[PDB]
Parts: C-alpha cells; structure tokens; sequence
C-alpha cells in the first residue's frame, strides 16, 4: 500500500511517463523544430496529442514519499516539512542541525 | 538464567600490543577498551558518564585501528608493493620538459550500495603550447581555432572532455581532439589567403 | 637518457588486504571473532560455543529461507556494481512440458528429476547418453531396489557408454 | 608465548611496462565534524611519511548551508525553524607520485575513510606526447 | 512553548535516557548524530535513498528485537557496508540474541544489497542519565 | 552560402577516429 | 561433471574455517564481490559494451540512407549531433533513434512530397 | 566579422564535433532535446518513491511467520476485536443500506 490513493496514482503516472519518454522525446523533436515543414508538424501534433494523457510529464507530482503530502517538500529528502523535522529534531539525519548564527 | 562475565580489561596485559585487539575499523565495545573514558555532559553535581552503556561514544567514529604502532607495522608491510620515483625528475622544469602533457581525472568515493558518479567521465587535457612543434602560421591559426580553451598568458591549452560514458573514452577523445588540432592547424587552405 | 622510467607492479584485487592481515597476528584476551564481542554473549564452555555458533547458522537458515519463499520482495536491486550472490534463488523448473529442459532442470535440483525423467520417457522421448548420466549422477548423489531399477533403465533404454 | 611461524605470503608480479607517473596527486575529504578530519589527517599524513610520499596538507573554507522550514503543522508563518548542514574540507596535496605507491596509498587512506565523511581524488597525470603527433605533419 | 522531541517535566520520578534529555537545539552542541552518512554534505547525492533506508531500519530493528531494544539505533555507513549498532537490554538467552543477529543480518543483507554487519552491546537496565 | 568540405573519414581512419 | 564440482565442495568445506579476523572477512568479501574494489573507480562493473569513442561521436555512418542535400539532412543532423553529446545513453540506443527516424520519415512520403520539397 | 572568421568557426564547430551548419536559435532546441537526459526517465524521477507493497507486504508475511513484530497492526487488531464484540463491525459485503 501506497499511504494514499493519490500517492498510488502519482505512481502510475510516473510508471507511464517513463514508458512513452521515448516517443514523446522523438515526436516533440520534429514539433519544436523550424527546419522541417509545417505539414510535418501539424500530424507529429496530433501525434503527440494522441499518446495517453497521463504519459505527460507536466501530471506528475514530486509528494513527500512517507507522508504524501503535495508541498511543503524539501526535494533534496523527498520529504514534508513535517516529517523531515520530525526526523532532524531526533537527530537521525546525519550532519543535519538547528542553526544559530 | 543469567549470565555476566567481566570484561575483557580485567585479562588485558599492561604491554599487550594494541594493534592485535582492533585490526579493522570496530563500533568500540566498552568491553573490549581498557581506558576509562568519560564522555557526555555532566549534571551539575555528578560527573561524565562512563563508558559502560554510553551511546555518545558509540556515535564516534574511533580511531583504534589506526593507533601510530598499528600504522607503523601496516605501512612497513606495504614497502613492498611500491615503487621508486625516478631521480633527475625532481623539478618540473625538467618534467615539462620531457613530459608536456597533464591528463586530470576525477575519482570519488561515497558511503551507500551504488558506486556510480556522474562527475567521473571528466576528463581533462593540459598542454603548454611552447612544447609544441608548431610553426608560426600553425600556431595563429590553432590560437584562432581553439579560442577561449588557449590561456594567453599562461600558454596552456585546456581541453575538456565529458560527452562518452566512460573516462578511458573521454581520455582517448582529448587525445584524439588534440591530434586533429595539430595536424589541422598545419593545413593551408585557399580561403586562409583572402 | 637522462630520463627513467621503473615498471608497473600488477597484484591481486585482495593483496593489500592480505598484506595487512599479516602485520596482524592472533589476540589472546580476545574470545572468537565470529561472536559478538559483549561479556553477555560471549561463550563460556565448549557446548555455549557449539549452540551459539550452530544458533546463528539456524537464523541465517531462516533468512535465506524467507528470500527464496518469496523472492519477489528482494528481486528490486540498487547496488551498482552488481552482486549477484544477494540476489534470491530459483529451485522451480523452467519449463514444465517440455522433457530436454525439465529433465535436467529438475535434476539439478531428486524426486522431481525422477517424475522429469518419467514424464519424459512417457512421451517416447529418446533419453540419450549424457541424460541419464545425469539422472545417474543424481542416484549416485541422491539416494536398495531403487538403484536396481534405474540402473536397469540406464541400461536397457539407453545404450550408455561406460565411462559415465 | 604462542607464536604462528612463517605467516607471510605477499603476492607481487612486475610487468614489463611503464608504470604511470603522477605529477601531483590532491585528495579532497569533506566531512562534517571537524575532529574526524583532523584525526584523519594526521593518519594520512603519517602514513604519507612513512611511505615516503612527501605531501603538504591545508584547509579550504569551510561551506554552510542554511535553509528554513515552518515551525507549526498549520498556520503561522511568522514562525519558522532554521535548519544548517556544516561541511568541512582538508585537501591533502601529494607530489611526484608513481602508479603504484599512487594505488597502495590511495588503497590504504580509502579503506580507512571513516563513515561521516566524503573524499574526492583529482589526479593529474604524466603523459609525453601522443604517436600521430610527435614530429609527423600529415 | 517547543514541544519537538523533547521529554516533558514529571513529577520528578521519570528516568531519562541521556539521548532523551537533550532538546533538538543541542544536537551537534551536546549530543551526537544517530546516523553517518556521506548523502549531506555539499557536493553528494542519494541523500532521500538513505534517509528512507534509515527510517526502515529503525522501524525493522524495533519490530524484530521486541523490548529489548535500550536506545535508539545508531547506523554508520562506510564504503557500501553498514554497521548497524544497538545497545540491547538483557532478555532474551543468548540463543535468541544470536538467532536475531544471524537472521536480521543476512535478511537485510539480501534487502538492501549490501553488506550488514550487527553489532550488539548489552545492558542490565536502561542507563540512566537524569531524574530518578 | 558557402559549404566547404571536411572530410570525416580521412581524418577519422587516420587518428584512429573512426 | 558433479562429481568434480562435490570434490571441490568438499575440499571446499575442509578449507572454509568461520572467520578468524576481520581482515579475513573483508578478504573472502572482496574475492565474494559483495565488498568494492579499491582504490576505488566508479567505473567499475561498467565497460559500456567494449565501446569506443568513435562509436559515440560519429554517428555519419547512420545517416547514410537520407536525403543528402534536403531539410531532413538540417535536421536529422542536428538529431545526430544531440545523440554525440549524449553520456547517458549506449551506441546502440542512439541507433535505435535514429532508425526510429528513418522508419517515421520512410512512413510517409506522401506528405513530403505534398510539402513543396520532393523528399527521399 | 569576416570570410575568413566564418570560415574558422565552421572549421571549429565540425572539430569539435558542435553543430556544423548555421541554425535558428528556435530550432537548437532539437540538439538539447538529445543532448540531455528526458526529464522522465532520470532515477530523480520514476525511482522517486520507494515501493511501498514491497516494505508492507514483506514485512506483514514476517509478522505473520513471526519474526516481526507490529504494535501498530496489534493495536488495530485488538480495538477491531473489542468493536466487533460491543456489536458494532464492518457489514459483509451488499448487506448494510437496504436491510
Ligand atoms: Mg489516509
Ligand atoms: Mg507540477
């Protein structure tokens, strides 16, 4: 279990997206390119309109990975605010300190 | 049925060598360390706490395997395996000139399961130009050619190389660059007339 | 001339190693190395030393056993330079119908070899001469009337050369 | 009293070929308790002098992180928690190196990297000029 | 008032671990960190991979050596390995002990895929800092 | 305007380029 | 041969004592694989299937069924020239890319044709 | 600006193995879109999550073969058994609304 049916779409999303990278990279290619002609252009469109909506990167959402919460993320843990205090308050985030100065 | 068995400190032998009780790096068991050692903060009447029990010390990295005897004994035992710096090298006047060329590569070690670094492809190629069998014309024209990677002051010429996965690729890929640099900046062409 | 150059010393992966393990001999006060260091759980007699030891292979056992029961839980991998000796094992058959591969896969496994070969020598599968030199290593390894009968079928089916 | 006799067996092969030189060897250990590095310091540095190895030792400034988080689950911004991380560097600078004191050295001071720090080795290497260029034109 | 981790005033009866009598803004002052690992510090990476390995490993020891577990864990991580180190109240007889050690060991091991070693420190009574 | 020639090839089996 | 392969189990079994030191432990890992080689190189276990960097940078030999003198040749070798920068991925990733293209290009020619320029 | 420039920096960009002939800033896009690493397929991105069946299904089995121990899931189990005996459960399924 995933903690939260969100949490569990998010997955699939980012499962998706790392399947169908491959052709959206190749199509979008000819899409943002002002060499090719605009008839080339205009089908790789709706070609790319075509591929599954949730194979779009832009969908997905980086969510704390304990606690699912969709901000208050600190990217470089995966972690919410909430949890990453609760865990450097204990001291169990190496060289990870309060801060006087 | 309960069993407790006095450390190990109450058999320690005064000279006993040190080196034969921590061989490798060990998570200092109280037991096994004769020194009384106090470490944490006090209370206001009592003292640091002893080494029995105490989680501080546990969180220290130790530096017992690395007592000076036991560096000593370990680094006479690797006298074999190296080998001597050639003499008349000493300076680098004499380095550069015999060897002009400086090849810098990254290694990096990190504590987890993976090994891979990214920054490790990087490699990167230094060359002093007054080394270099060009002529005249072959000099303007390499300076010309290569531009910001041609240090005026200093003469050395920086080549870097990142775009293969591995560093062996990256270091045939300079050197490769640098040939063509050579034997392209000897090459007059029709329009180096206009 | 003026310049020298020595050669390349090329030793083994562990050598290092080695050569510090041999600036280090054996300590005195020290119990075994193989238990854990506290006063509480080192051994105080012989039998203590032989049911801790033979405690600690039990919870390995265990261990391993909880991997190969359900070796999808530890298949995920993250270690770069790739250990294969972590990775869980496969004791199953790779194909069940067909009698070439399950015989030998189920061989390399005793009983389930025996039932391969069985369900191979129902299909009228010709047994050649290294499959039942299998099977036989297997009889050898493995396992009175028994040995009797499928010594008796590697010779009387198959025609095998002796030296096997 | 009791002595192992004849416990050595080193295995050592010599090649027929030009074992690399280093010019300069830099070794770079971040870490994030100062002590650690100082105790490591003093171990490379000794194991540097018995091998020989003739190395000068100083200290980059040191980086500091800061970065801040609200202090309440829910609603008060006016209150945050501000969190650091300290990161500490000693570079070891070793010169006129060969290939293999360059292994066994580096073998040695990376084994015994203790575990809360991190070490980055920039080694600048002697090569004398490539085959296609040395004094060919086209 | 800060109520992060922090272990509140009885009546004046209650025995306080020296781990838990020291609020957050003393780690690094007074106490120590719990964990080592490179992923912190400035030029590093796989920083979240850790934390989480660490959070399921206290959670795994907790579970699996039930009562017996005096302070909390303290995981030092070097070259790929980690050292896991627990002080360990008496309980269990020590086929028990070296049951557990044997089985979480290669268990995590297989886990993780790396190597694990366990180190135990036993103790007749959770050590006490302060109060009581 | 102008495409000039460079050839890959020559200098590529030449350098070990290729 | 099984019989070999229990000779040197049980010759195997004479020969492995528990771990005396932890020099030992450390050696029988290494030669194991489960611990890293050292002086450490991050490269270790990867060789990129013995590839060379010729095969990485040029990538003309693949470009040699396309039109020579058209748009395409604008812009699959502005393709080819990402695909030379490119650590992440292998030689024959690379490849599969561009066959992808030609595949996709060699799909319609109908509307290249249509587009005002005739198109191979 | 001169021929002889125009001819150098192409001479340069065909060494070095840039781009060779002259391209719109718009279009330049296509060598970064190959030159990098598609934003979905970096271990940042698809590994982000742990899998979460994994850690709860392996470690529920060695609830279950004993080994691993849960106070969370026995506080769960012995609240549930206490309200399933006051009377109050969870209805079988299709039972509840209509009855
Ligand atoms: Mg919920
Ligand atoms: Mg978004």
């Amino acid at each position: 279990y995933y903690v939260d049916w969100k949490m569990l779409r998010d997955v699939k999303r980012r499962k998706m997206a790392y399947e169908y990278a491959d052709e959206r990279l190749r199509i979008n290619s000819l899409r943002k390119n002002t060499i090719l002609p605009k008839d080339l252009q205009e089908v790789a469109d709706e070609e790319i309109a075509s591929l599954p909506r949730d194979s779009c990167p832009v969908r997905i959402r980086n969510r704390c990975v304990m606690t699912s919460r969709p901000r208050g993320v600190k990217r470089r843990w995966r972690l919410s605010r909430i949890v990453f205090r609760h865990l450097a308050d204990h001291g169990q985030l190496s060289g990870v300190q309060r801060a006087m100065w | 049925r309960r069993k407790a068995l006095p450390p190990r400190t109450e058999k320690m032998a005064v000279d006993q060598d040190w080196p034969s009780v921590y061989p490798v790096a060990a998570p200092f068991k109280p037991s096994a360390v004769p020194l009384p050692v106090r470490m944490g903060y006090p209370v206001k009447r009592g003292v640091p706490m002893a080494k029995e029990g105490n989680l501080e010390l546990l969180k220290i990295p130790n530096f017992l395997h690395l007592t000076p005897v036991a560096i000593k004994r370990h680094c006479e035992a690797l006298k074999d395996f190296c080998t001597e710096w050639p003499a008349a090298l000493d300076s680098d006047e004499k380095c550069e000139k015999h060897f002009p060329i400086e090849i810098d590569t990254a290694d990096y070690v990190s504590a987890g399961p993976s090994i891979r670094n990214p920054k490790a492809r990087v490699v990167t190629l230094r060359v002093k130009l007054s080394s270099l069998n060009l002529d005249d014309h072959a000099k303007k024209k390499l300076i010309k050619l290569v531009g910001d990677r041609y240090c005026k002051s200093t003469d050395v010429l920086t080549i870097k190389t990142d775009r293969c996965p591995l560093k062996r690729q990256n270091y045939d890929y300079a050197v490769y660059l640098l040939t063509v640099l050579y034997h392209e900046s000897w090459k007059t062409e029709e329009w180096e007339k206009k | 001339e003026e310049v020298v150059i020595p050669k390349k010393k090329t030793w083994d992966k562990v050598a290092i190693l080695q050569a510090l393990a041999s600036t280090v001999h054996r300590d005195s006060t020290a119990a075994p190395y193989v238990f854990q260091d506290d006063p509480y759980l080192i051994p105080t007699s012989s039998v203590e030393s032989h049911s801790f030891l033979l405690a600690k292979k039990s919870g390995e056992n265990a261990a391993k056993f909880i991997i190969n029961s359900y070796p999808k839980y530890f298949q995920k991998d993250i270690a770069e330079p790739h250990i294969p000796c972590l990775m869980p094992e496969y004791f199953e058959p790779q194909i069940e119908d067909v009698s070439e591969a399950a015989l030998q896969e189920r061989i390399k496994l005793x009983x389930x070899x025996x039932x391969x070969x069985x369900x191979x020598x129902x299909x009228x599968x010709x047994x050649x001469x290294x499959x039942x030199x299998x099977x036989x290593x297997x009889x050898x390894x493995x396992x009175t009337w028994r040995t009797k009968n499928n010594a008796e079928r590697i010779f009387a089916l198959m025609p095998e050369k002796n030296a096997h | 009293v009791d002595v192992p006799k004849d416990m050595t067996k080193p295995e050592i092969t010599i090649s027929d070929e030009p074992d690399t030189l280093y010019k300069r060897l830099s070794v770079l250990v971040k870490g994030h308790d100062k002590a650690v590095l100082d105790s490591y310091e003093y171990f490379a540095v000794l194991a540097a002098k018995e091998l020989g190895i003739s190395i000068k030792v100083h200290e980059p400034p040191r980086k500091i992180e800061r970065f801040t988080l609200l202090k309440s689950v829910h609603i008060f911004k006016k209150h945050r928690v501000q969190y650091e991380m300290r990161t500490l560097y000693r570079c070891l600078e070793l010169e006129h190196l060969t290939g293999s004191t360059a292994d066994v050295y580096l073998e040695y001071i990376q084994r015994n990297l203790p575990e809360g720090v991190a070490m980055e080795v920039t080694k600048t290497k002697l090569e004398q000029l490539p085959e296609h260029i040395r004094k060919p034109i086209w | 008032k800060n109520r992060a981790a922090r272990v509140r005033v009885s009546k004046g009866d209650k025995p306080v671990t020296y781990e838990e009598a020291h609020a957050p803004h003393y780690i690094a002052h007074r106490k120590g960190w719990l964990s080592l690992h490179t992923g912190n510090l400035d030029g590093e990476d796989h920083a979240a991979e850790r934390t989480v390995e660490d959070v399921f490993l206290r959670k795994f020891m907790l579970g699996t050596f039930p009562g017996c577990l005096a302070d909390q864990l303290v995981l030092k991580r070097r070259a790929n390995q980690l050292e896991i180190c627990a002080l360990v109240l008496r309980q269990l007889p020590p086929h028990k002990f070296y049951f557990l050690v044997g089985y979480s060991e290669t268990l995590l091991s297989h886990f993780y895929k790396c190597p694990v070693h366990l180190h135990l420190q036993t103790v007749p009574s959770k050590v006490v800092y302060k109060y009581i | 305007a102008a495409a000039a020639a460079a050839a890959a090839a020559a200098a590529a089996a030449a350098a070990a380029a290729a | 041969s099984l019989w070999d392969i229990e000779f040197a189990k049980q010759l195997a079994a004479v020969t492995e004592r528990p771990f005396q030191n932890g020099f030992e432990e450390m050696i029988q890992w290494t030669k194991e694989g489960k611990l890293w080689e050292f002086p450490i190189n991050n490269e270790a276990g990867f060789d990129d299937d013995g590839s060379e960097f010729h095969e990485h940078i040029f990538l003309d030999k693949y470009l040699q069924d396309f039109p020579k003198q058209g748009p395409i040749r604008h812009f699959m070798e502005l393709v080819t020239c990402g695909l030379s920068k490119n650590p992440y991925l292998s030689v024959k990733q690379k490849v599969e890319h561009i066959e992808w293209f030609r595949n996709y290009f060699n799909e319609k020619r109908v509307i290249l044709k249509e587009s005002g320029i005739q198109l191979n | 600006l001169s021929e002889y420039a125009v001819r150098m920096s192409r001479l340069s960009a065909r060494l070095f193995g840039e781009v060779a002939r002259p391209t719109d800033s718009k279009s330049m896009k296509v060598v970064k879109l190959f030159s990098e690493q598609p934003l979905a397929k970096r271990k940042e991105t698809y590994d982000w999550y742990p899998n979460h069946n994994t850690y709860f299904a392996l470690m529920g089995t060695l609830r279950f073969l004993g080994l691993y121990r849960d106070e969370h899931q026995d506080f769960r189990d012995e609240q549930l058994r206490l309200k399933k005996l006051r009377g109050k459960g969870k209805p079988r399924k299709g039972e509840g609304k209509r009855a």
